[PDB]
């Protein structure tokens, strides 16, 4: 039924606007609040530990308001328990990572971070150059698309809602609920004009690469700073990627 | 453990 797709839309949308930690208004209102080389030099002048637990403080928050939008997702509480974990230890992070587009500005190439806009040389201390630069040129890729807050929220309900993923018992029933939510997005595409944007989504697997290169990046600051992880990282985090 | 609790809240 066309009506149970649209009203599986707006569920979903309802639901993304419910959990999506900072509204877009807010973040669009900030962009003129830039550092200035002076905090950027700071900013690259802490020690690494330190940034990579900032970082990972929120990293941490992002991920708890993704769990949240998970849990008004109908179709996921519906799921086994094991399932929901699986979805939401392989796709939480890339949620956050898409999520992260609304904090970016395509126009000076900065993103927001603890209060103001910079550019990616803020992060230098984090050792994690490649994986800055391939999150700040995956955002730009979906700023340039001018991604819509209720296509961010069809497009991480499906990031989240992926029945590939290894581990999932109900494979099958992950698979309807994949296919609805596929339907929901497509149809919202179609009714908006916006199908032309499927060609311009990034491909397969460059989510992946990302969470990929968070993870190999934590493993190698672990094996740096084991006492930091244990002592300083979030519990939240290191369940998920440590 | 920690997903375990925040999908029972
Ligand atoms: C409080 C605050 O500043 N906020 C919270 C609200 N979000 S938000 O709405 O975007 C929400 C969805 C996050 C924006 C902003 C933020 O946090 N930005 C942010 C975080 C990171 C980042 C930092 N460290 C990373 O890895 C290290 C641990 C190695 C990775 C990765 N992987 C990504 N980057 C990036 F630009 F550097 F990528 N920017």
């Amino acid at each position: 039924s066309l009506t149970e797709i649209e009203h599986l839309v707006q569920s979903v949308c309802k639901s993304y606007r419910e959990t999506c930690q900072l509204r877009l208004e807010d973040l669009l209102r900030q962009r003129s609040n830039i550092f200035s080389r002076e905090e950027v030099t700071g900013y690259q002048r802490k020690s690494m530990w330190e940034m990579w637990e900032r970082c990972a403080h929120h990293l941490t928050e992002a991920i708890q308001y993704v769990v949240e939008f998970a849990k008004r997702l109908s179709g996921f509480m519906e799921l086994c328990q094991n399932d929901q974990i699986v979805l939401l230890k392989a796709g939480a992070m890339e949620v956050v990572l898409v999520r992260m587009c609304r904090a970016y500005n395509a126009d000076n190439r900065t993103v927001f971070f603890e209060g103001k806009y910079g550019g990616m040389e803020l992060f230098r201390a984090l050792g994690c150059s490649e994986l800055i630069s391939s999150i700040f040129d995956f955002s730009h890729s979906l700023s340039a698309l001018h991604f819509s807050e209720d296509e961010i929220a069809l497009y991480t309900a499906l990031v989240l809602i992926n029945a590939h993923r290894p581990g999932l018992q109900e494979k099958r029933k992950v698979e309807q609920l994949q296919y609805n939510l596929e339907l929901a997005f497509h149809h919202h595409l179609c009714k908006t004009h916006r199908q032309s944007i499927l060609a311009k989504l990034p491909p397969a697997g460059k989510l992946a690469s990302l969470c990929s290169q968070h993870v190999e990046r934590l493993q190698i600051f672990q094996h740096l700073h084991p006492i930091v992880v244990q002592a300083a990282f979030p519990p939240l985090y290191k369940e998920l990627f440590s | 453990k920690i997903l375990h609790r925040l999908l029972q809240e």
